[PDB]
DNA sequence: GCATCCGTGAGTAGAGAAGCACAATTTAACACTTTTGTCAAG
DNA sequence: CTTGACAAAAGTGTTAAATTGTGCTATACTGGGAGCCGTCACGGATGC
């Protein structure tokens, strides 16, 4: 099955690492490789460097070096014993005797750092997470105007987060600037003359722009000493405190002009040296150097201020959306903000620790305690909103989640905080954030993905390649650039004509500071690289993306992320040219290091004979569970013997095939409805599909139980359980525990465990009960555990820890621990939802018999129906042109990649379709058959809707309905044709993580809320379905007053109410009269506790004890 | 409809030494076509017997009276040097399709239930030409195009459809 | 719909006979389609009406089983002791509703026989239905039109194919025209006689007036050419689709709003079919994002009021 | 539109309170404003005087 | 839709006045054992049972077929509740 | 009259970091009868 | 149907260890700490 290629642009440069945003992020934080001498001020080294030297003021303790050490286990080990792939972390610390002139240096364990696995995520306590790039207001100096007052703008000064306050500059009406700090509003005059400014020196710099000047010069405070302007300003900021020098000084530098806790950036330290034209030293709103303060920034942004509101041409207003001034914090980000507070929380302990206990005898191993440090790396990574339980349902899954970009978070913003603006596709998102991929309802705009092209910079801004072009031919130079500097330069479209290197066209679509505009080839100074670069690597695969209305592109990028592997996986027949790509910088599948030989292939295993010689054994994952319950497993592609080169696939992965990314299934599909069962997006599929397992998948569920202590006896997990048969332990070994490769059904037992019962004595009626049949009754009690309804499959795998194994740590009391996988083998069935890479979805609604599907007159059936009436609405057209491709390849046995935006057109499909007609129809010919009558019948209806040319013959007139896509489709029901041709092609079909198999639940009676008595929410917890307001109020419409009542009371919290009527019904009687709901008791139980005496009345205002005397004392 | 694998005790397993796992194996038995020689032949049992380095195919079943492998050519599992398949297929005859599911039939412990596709025909395609006799030109020429999967021909196919089609309408003879 | 719309053919239309057997001569020799609209002696009718004369709506349903007619072909039949001139599928749609209705009286004064039936007409049906029979006749009624709508259109052929999106051809010569007249706005605003406010509201009302034109020939060229077109019976029918969305795939895209809410100056000239550029494709995805950012804030203002409501009105 | 436009006019302002207990800006139900008016009517006591 | 429910419908001047007289029709068939129908033996609604055709159990389909007949009697204060319910027990023993 | 701070509200489902001494009180191990419960005897 | 007497079961009174509660440490030490932030409109009051 060869591949045609489609295609005109040619991309000088591939596709980045689509893991680099993850993977080099954390390794420049870690700095783990380099030798610490040669280590930079950056990630955690920066940290180390920011809080030590710690002293005392003369005992100082010093940072020299760190080192990671190798993990303690690996990373099978810790997801199967439940643990964190980490690396230790010890500190090569001094302590210095400032009296003495004593150093001692010993190295401390500061702890664990976890670690990055090869393909960008964290194993944490034993389950996969992945941390989510925060996109925010980049730090710096910015210029808005007010929106209250036209003609005056405002001053923001914005550190990093948690690393200083927010301080704004605004020219108020009396004309004296005041300065915001802390939401106290004070004039900058008083704070401009602390860091040593003259009346002279103000006028002589900001006195050439007007009237400005004049209210920057009250000379109350010129005249008055620096040194109580500082506590005079120390008094407005916190007002109260005693005015000491020392106390003061101390303020003022900790607010401004301390690294320590005030920290603008390396990225907000070079905005502001671009946007205000300085220079600054360090990081800091000022310096504190010979016991007086020094300005930094102040001055230029009070001068660009000035002359902004001057209006100066060379001055502007900053858009606070545009990506210039938004940055990324990616993984080593932030990791590294929090090691730092974690380092300055364990400095806090050290400086407390260091000035009280046996001074003279101190070592760094002593004061040092790394708990604190520890904690705020642990509550990083396990309750982080940015640490996210890893997505891994399919490869594609597991790499869009590591590009994903979200605007929330700590730090952040939240929902209710985010407007139209922070969620709106800005125009400098081009190159750099894909337009259309996001997540529809309460979180579009907010989460977003990385561009395909796009890399983040050290300073964390998004940049986009572009190809440079000079004098009218375009390079092979290709320059990373941000938006800020892609603002000065007319850049041409990736499509534009080309001679060789020479623009053709003359008239050239460029983008001039994201407008579009037509200029000439001597006036375009940038090419885009593809158009791949616009749409992260979701979008990217779709085909015919052009054709699709964004909306339902959106729809189509994000079902890729949800769709299973496949045991009979296969890749679309229209390709884009990245399925390759995504499957090995995904790396779900194993490839050849460098050329050899295969020695050994195994599904365990596979050995390679390398040219070098050394053997290298790679071994398979196999059967194993993702965090979804989805089987991800590689299987071998090679032979015993083969000769392969480097890079060649050695085994494919999860959803792939020979390394193409195989999220479905090319199926045949017909456009056009069938009896209703293509109603509102429902799918018609043949059983053809489940007899040769198309759309089958495998899934594992794991079931967990422990062994505890208890006050009453221990817990024990064995095979004799009282009060049940041989048939109900059939399954289970010597141990308690279901044999491996058992089928379990719902109520089957996957391992045995006995409960101590609590002591109490049994009701009179059961103690008559055991005296009668003269059974003593035992001190345990079945506890064990049971597959769950709904659920089941075939035990796969059985995992036993106990206490005192090597690495598992379990938590006290708990002297063992079994889990059970069960695996399933699910087939396609009615409910599952199927869909394809255009926004087309839905749920199987019927599976109809290969007699009954639409076939073709050479008898090919049908696989999938789909209703026609769900193109017109939803403009996506693109799966019209995949059918009409496919249709094309199903007959010439190939296969396509179209690359989206520069691909495959109607004249290239329809010359395709003409070839696949004489295979189509030309072989009818040889065996010796002609027209069909049937279609005779339909070309005559075709004439008359104008879809065939009058006067030709039937072979003429069918080629004719072929190049359009459409064929002759008989019914299997009748034998009669389809009145009118129908779309028949070939279409490359999803299936998605939701299965009705894991959506059904019921419930008659279960688990009760312990407060309000009404039954939990869940189908875990074998919960009822919420009767939420607008129920109740559609209820009250119907005037359905006794089925509300029973929904508020008998089915819901009415506790003598819901036990009668079970015995009723039980019994076959109607259900009794409803009683006083208990979360009504529970109202005025709390509205008493509020010091409220409510009280229900009667007719006569008389007291009704709702409580049934249970609450009246005496 | 069966299959039992020695040590191997669910179909999510793999097998040392062989380079496909056992849904894959599986998958390759779906395909295999057995023609039962003896029409009172209900049920048969294939015994195979191989040791690696070798291509094990459908011919290496061992030899069964009255049992034909149509497919001998079929690819059923690649055993590499040290690698051993000892496996027991049971081969049912049947109708429709029956999944595993449904019949979980298990000739021991570890046998392995096997979704069954027992329909021999493959595809079928008829064809209506404008055929004339006579004067009257409106007639219509039947052709029956029938593929099978070798186990029964096509014209055994076509005479047992239209033996049901007969025996159906003789359900139109008694009114109630 | 697609049983109750009546062809319409051009092959022999407007042209003049003297008498019914001349009109059927020329049937024969194909020079005058079934359903092409012509004069006998003064009246207008058409060869399906005089060659097939029906007793009977199961006359006329038995040519359509042995293939003489079609459901679209008018002809003649004598229904309710009235010669009607309709098709076989609007005599198949009376009986539907009349056996729906098991009153065969009733439900002729229930339907709209000459017009295609569509959701407009379906509803005042059922709605008519309901005044005079009742809850439980119209729930029947409703289900007979429930399965005889499925039925019809799995045998109908209806599908969506890449050419059913007829592209217009007055669309080139509107888009040359906007172009020649885009060139006299420049021309004119390099001339000082107008500003550029006043260059930007020419300009979109310009593409304005090109879009809603090009919208009119989009529907003209379906109800001239192809009035059993797959995307303009639905639109017609109720089904789905709208005239604008109908536009974007078979003419032109549209103007953009940027995020600012301006008015980009130059619209996506491209439809579906023909498939958006990468700059077109990015213009348009302002729009998607704010109108799907302002459905996930207007719902929660919506369920805000909604609840507000019931509470002021809940006694 | 109408039954929740009339819980919108369902109060009332007393502009004088004429013989009853109210005060002068107080906003009662207009229902019960009439009633009262009907009863001090009934005894010949001066009616509150009110605004929608 | 339920048989006869435009009739039913048009017998009482409020639509859940129907819904009453059904559910307390439907419950004093259900106290006694549908033992005072008022439905002849060929009028008794039936289901369709692999053992056999039999009774219907659902009163509520029942009580709307009895109200069809048009030999009940609703109404407000007709007689007192302690007389009816007694009275009831006595010529319909259960 | 107006300008400002505070308070209120913003859709529904589901799935998810001191020892130590000593006294005072309680627990648990004993012994003890004393009490039910029970199997011979009539 | 009473012995009746007899061992187990249960109650009970000491006594011990164990657990728990409380007091007390004598160079001098004398005003904290973390935040600090991207929504918007709406009453309602509180003063100016
Ligand atoms: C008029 C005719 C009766 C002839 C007679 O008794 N004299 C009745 C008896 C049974 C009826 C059909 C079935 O209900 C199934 C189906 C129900 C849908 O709702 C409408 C379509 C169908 C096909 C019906 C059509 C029509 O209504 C039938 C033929
Ligand atoms: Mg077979
Ligand atoms: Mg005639």
């Amino acid at each position: 099955m060869e591949i045609k290629r489609f295609g005109r642009i040619r991309e000088v440069i591939p596709l980045p690492p689509l893991t680099e945003i993850q993977v080099e992020s954390y390794r420049r934080a870690l700095q783990a490789d380099v030798p610490p001498e040669k280590r930079e001020n950056v990630g955690i080294q920066a940290a180390f460097r920011e809080t030590f030297p710690i002293e005392e003021e003369g005992l100082v303790l010093d940072f020299l070096e760190y080192r990671l050490g190798e993990p303690p286990f690996p990373q099978d080990e810790c997801r199967e014993k439940d643990l964190t792939y980490q690396a230790p972390l010890y500190a090569r610390l001094q302590l210095i005797h400032k009296d003495t002139g004593l150093i001692k240096e010993d190295e401390v364990f500061l702890g664990h750092i976890p670690l990055m696995t090869e393909d960008g995520s964290f194993i944490i306590n034993g389950a996969d997470r992945v941390i989510v790039s925060q996109i925010h207001r980049s730090p710096g100096v910015y210029f808005t105007p007010d929106p209250a007052r036209p003609g005056r703008y405002i001053a923001s000064i914005i550190p990093l987060p948690k690393r200083g306050p927010w301080i704004d500059l605004e020219v108020e009406p009396n004309g004296v600037v005041s300065m915001k700090v802390n939401k106290r509003k004070f004039p900058l005059v008083l704070l401009l003359r602390v860091l040593g400014y003259d009346q002279e020196t103000l006028a002589r710099e900001l006195g050439a722009y007007g009237e400005l000047v004049q209210g920057l010069m009250d000379e109350s405070v010129f005249a008055m000493r620096p040194e109580e302007a500082l506590i005079r300003l120390f008094t407005l900021l916190r007002p109260g405190d005693p005015p000491k020098r020392d106390k003061a000084v101390a303020y003022v530098y900790g607010l401004i002009a301390d690294p320590r806790r005030y920290d603008l950036g390396e990225a907000g330290r070079y905005k502001a040296e671009e946007k205000l034209g300085i220079r600054l030293s360090g990081r800091t709103l000022a310096r504190f150097e010979d016991g007086e303060f020094k300005d930094e920034v102040f001055l230029p942004t009070l001068r660009y201020l000035f002359a902004l509101t001057a209006g100066v041409p060379g001055h502007e207003v900053d858009d606070i959306d545009h990506l210039g001034n938004r940055r990324i914090r990616t993984v080593g980000e932030l990791m590294t903000d929090q090691f730092r507070v974690g380092l300055a929380r364990l400095a806090r302990g050290v400086r407390e620790r260091m000035l009280m206990g046996s001074e003279d005898s101190l070592t760094p191993a002593k004061l040092v305690n790394s708990r604190p440090l520890e904690a705020a790396i642990r509550e990083f990574f396990s309750r982080s909103q940015l640490s996210q339980f890893k997505d891994e349902t399919n490869p594609l899954s597991s790499l869009r989640h590591k590009r994903r970009i979200s605007a929330l978070g700590p730090g952040g913003l939240t929902r209710e905080r985010a407007g139209f603006d922070v969620r709106d596709v800005h125009r400098t998102h081009y190159g750099r954030i894909c337009p259309v991929e996001t997540p529809e309802g309460a979180n579009i705009g907010l989460i977003t993905s990385l561009a395909a092209y796009a890399r983040v910079d050290e300073l964390g801004f998004i940049r986009t390649p572009y190809r440079r072009v000079v004098g009218g031919v375009v390079t092979d130079e290709v320059v990373y650039m941000t938006a800020t500097e892609e603002d000065r330069y007319t850049i041409a479209q990736a499509n534009t004509p080309l001679e060789g290197n020479r623009i053709a066209a003359e008239r050239v679509v460029a983008r001039r500071k994201g407008e579009p505009v037509i200029v000439s080839p001597e006036e375009v100074e940038f090419m885009d690289v593809s158009p791949k670069q616009v749409f992260s690597v979701n979008t990217n695969l779709i085909p015919f993306l052009e054709h699709d209305d964004a909306n339902r592109a959106l729809m189509g990028s994000n079902m890729q992320t949800q769709a299973v592997p496949l045991i009979r996986a296969q890749a679309p027949v229209v390709m884009t040219g990245l399925e390759e790509r995504v499957v090995r910088d995904s790396l779900a599948a194993l490839y050849a290091e460098e050329d050899g030989e295969v020695a050994k292939v195994d599904g365990n295993r596979i050995v390679v004979r390398y040219e070098d010689g050394r053997l290298v054994e790679y071994p398979l994952r196999r059967f194993y569970r993702s965090n979804q319950g989805t089987a991800l497993d590689q299987r071998p592609r090679v032979v015993v013997g083969q000769r392969v080169r480097k890079g060649d696939l050695l085994a494919d992965g999860p959803a792939s095939e020979n390394g193409f990314l195989a999220l479905g299934q090319n199926v045949l599909v017909a456009i056009m409805p069938f009896d209703g069962y293509n109603f509102e997006d429902a799918i018609v599929i043949s059983e053809e599909l489940l007899k040769r397992d198309f759309y089958t998948s495998i899934h594992i569920e794991r079931y967990e139980i422990e062994a505890r202590d208890t006050k009453l006896g221990p817990e024990r997990i064995t095979r004799d359980i009282p009060h049940l048969s041989e048939a109900a332990l059939r399954d289970l070994d010597e141990e308690g525990v279901v044999r491996i490769g058992a089928e379990v059904k719902p109520g089957d037992i996957l391992v045995g465990r006995t409960s101590f019962k609590g002591e109490s004595e049994p009701t009179p009626e059961e103690r008559l009960l055991r005296s009668i049949f003269g059974e003593k009754a035992r001190d345990v009690k079945d506890t064990s555990l049971r597959v769950p309804p709904g659920e089941g499959g075939i035990v796969v795998r059985t995992v036993r820890l106990r206490r005192g194994d090597p690495g598992v740590e379990l938590k006290p009391g708990v002297r063992e621990v079994v889990r059970v996988y069960v695996a399933q083998k699910r087939k396609l069935q009615v409910g599952d939802k199927l869909a394809n890479r255009h926004g087309n979805k839905g749920v199987v609604a019927k599976i109809l018999p290969v007699e009954d599907m639409p076939h073709l007159p050479d008898g090919t059936p049908v696989d999938v129906i789909l209703n026609p009436l769900g193109v017109p609405s939803r403009m996506n057209l693109g799966q019209i042109l995949e059918t009409h491709l496919g249709l094309a390849g199903y007959f010439l046995g190939q296969r396509y990649i179209s690359p989206i935006f520069d691909g495959a057109k109607e004249p290239e499909i329809k010359e395709l379709l003409a070839q696949a007609f004489e295979v189509y129809f030309g072989k009818r010919k040889g065996e010796g058959f002609g027209v069909d009558k049937r279609e005779v019948e339909v070309l005559r209806r075709a004439e008359k809707l104008g879809l065939v040319t009058p006067g030709k013959t039937p072979e003429e007139q069918l080629k004719e309905l072929f190049l359009q896509g459409k064929v002759v489709l008989y019914d299997g029901r009748t034998g009669e044709p389809i009145e009118g041709p129908i779309v028949v092609g070939q279409m490359f079909i999803m299936k998605l993580y939701h299965m009705v198999e894991d959506k059904m639940h019921a419930r008659s009676t279960g688990p009760y809320s312990l407060i309000t008595q009404q039954p939990l929410g869940g189908k875990a917890q074998f919960g009822g379905q919420r009767f939420g307001e607008m129920e109740v109020w559609a209820l009250e419409a119907y005037g359905a007053a006794h089925t509300l009542q029973e929904m508020l009371t008998l089915k819901s919290d009415d506790i003598e109410g819901r036990n009668a009527a079970y015995e009723a019904i039980i019994k076959g009687e109607d259900v009794p009269e409803p009683s006083v709901p208990e979360s009504f008791r529970v109202l005025v139980k709390e509205l008493q506790a509020l010091a409220l005496d409510v009280q229900t009345l009667d007719e006569k205002d008389n007291p009704v004890d709702i409580f049934e005397g249970l609450a009246s004392k005496r | 409809t069966s299959v039992y694998i020695e040590d191997v005790l669910h179909e999510f397993s793999t097998i040392p030494g062989v380079k496909e796992d056992v849904v894959e194996i599986i998958l390759n038995l779906k395909e295999l076509v057995v023609r039962f020689l003896n029409p009172s032949l209900q049920t048969v049992t294939l015994l195979l017997k191989a040791e690696g380095p070798k291509e094990v195919k459908a011919r290496d079943f061992l030899p069964v009276a009255d049992v034909e492998i149509m497919n001998p050519d079929l690819h059923i599992a690649t055993l590499e040097e040290g690698g051993r398949l000892n496996m027991e297929v049971r081969v049912d005859r049947g109708v429709g399709y029956v999944p595993a599911e449904k019949h979980g039939i298990k000739d021991r412990i570890n046998a392995i239930p096997v979704d069954a596709v027992f329909s021999p025909v493959r595809r079928v395609a008829f064809q209506v030409e404008d055929t004339r006799l006579g004067q009257r030109t409106d007639l219509d020429k039947l052709t029956l195009r029938i593929w099978t999967d070798g186990s029964v021909t096509p014209l055994e196919a076509l005479n047992q459809a239209v033996e049901i089609l007969r025996e159906h309408l003789t359900y139109f003879s008694n009114p109630q | 719909y697609y049983i109750t719309q009546v062809r319409k053919e051009k092959k022999g239309a407007g042209l003049e006979f003297a008498t019914p057997e001349e009109a059927l001569a020329a049937h024969e020799r194909g020079e005058v389609a079934l359903n092409a609209p012509i004069k006998v002696a003064g009246r207008e009718t058409s060869v399906g009406r005089l060659k097939y004369v029906f007793a009977n709506p199961d006359e006329a349903l038995l040519a359509v089983a042995h293939g003489i007619v079609d459901l679209q072909d008018v002809v003649t039949v004598r229904y309710m002791g009235k010669r009607l001139e309709t098709s076989p599928g609007r005599i198949l749609f009376a009986r539907i509703v009349a056996e729906a209705v098991e009153d065969e009286k009733v439900a002729w004064e229930l339907i709209q026989l000459d017009v295609p039936q569509e959701k407009n007409s379906l509803k005042d049906l059922v709605y008519q239905a309901f005044l005079r029979l009742g809850m439980e006749k119209t729930a029947r009624l409703l289900d007979a039109l429930k399965y005889y709508g499925f039925t019809f259109s799995t045998t109908s052929g209806i599908t969506i194919g890449i050419d059913d999106a007829v592209i217009p051809e007055e669309k080139k010569q509107y888009l040359e025209e906007a172009d020649r007249k885009l060139l006299q706005i420049e021309q004119a605003y390099e001339m000082g006689f107008l500003t550029d406010r006043e260059r930007y509201d020419q300009i979109l009302q310009l593409w304005t007036e090109t879009t809603e034109k090009v919208t009119q020939a989009v529907f003209k060229n379906f109800e001239e050419n192809y009035p059993f077109n797959p995307l303009y019976v639905m639109a017609q029918s109720g089904a789905r689709g709208n005239p604008q969305q109908i536009r974007q795939l078979c003419g032109l895209r549209g103007l953009m709003q940027k995020p600012s809410g301006e008015t980009f100056e130059v619209p996506v000239r491209s439809s579906f079919r023909e498939g958006l550029t990468v700059l077109e494709y990015f213009i348009s995805s302002h729009g998607a994002r704010k109108g799907g950012a302002d459905t996930a804030l207007r719902t929660a203002d919506s369920g805000y009021l909604t609840r507000k409501l019931v509470d002021v009105t809940h006694e | 539109i109408e039954i929740v436009v009339r819980q919108m006019m369902k109060y009332v302002e007393v502009t004088d309170p004429g013989d009853s207990r109210l005060l002068e800006g107080q906003v009662l139900e207009k229902w019960d404003v009439e009633a009262l008016n009907e009863r001090l009517i009934a005894e010949g006591k001066t009616p509150v005087a009110w605004k929608p | 839709a339920e048989p006869g429910i435009d009739k039913l419908f048009g017998m009482v001047d409020s639509k859940y006045r129907l819904t009453v007289v059904v559910a307390k029709r439907a419950q004093q068939l259900l106290r006694h054992g549908f033992k005072n129908t008022v439905l002849e033996p060929e009028e008794r609604p039936k289901m369709q049972t692999l053992e056999g055709l039999f009774d219907d159990p659902n009163a509520v389909t029942w009580a709307m077929k009895e109200l069809l007949t048009g030999r009940l009697v609703f109404g407000e204060n007709l007689v007192p509740e302690d007389r009816l319910q007694k009275e009831m027990e006595r010529l319909y023993p259960v």
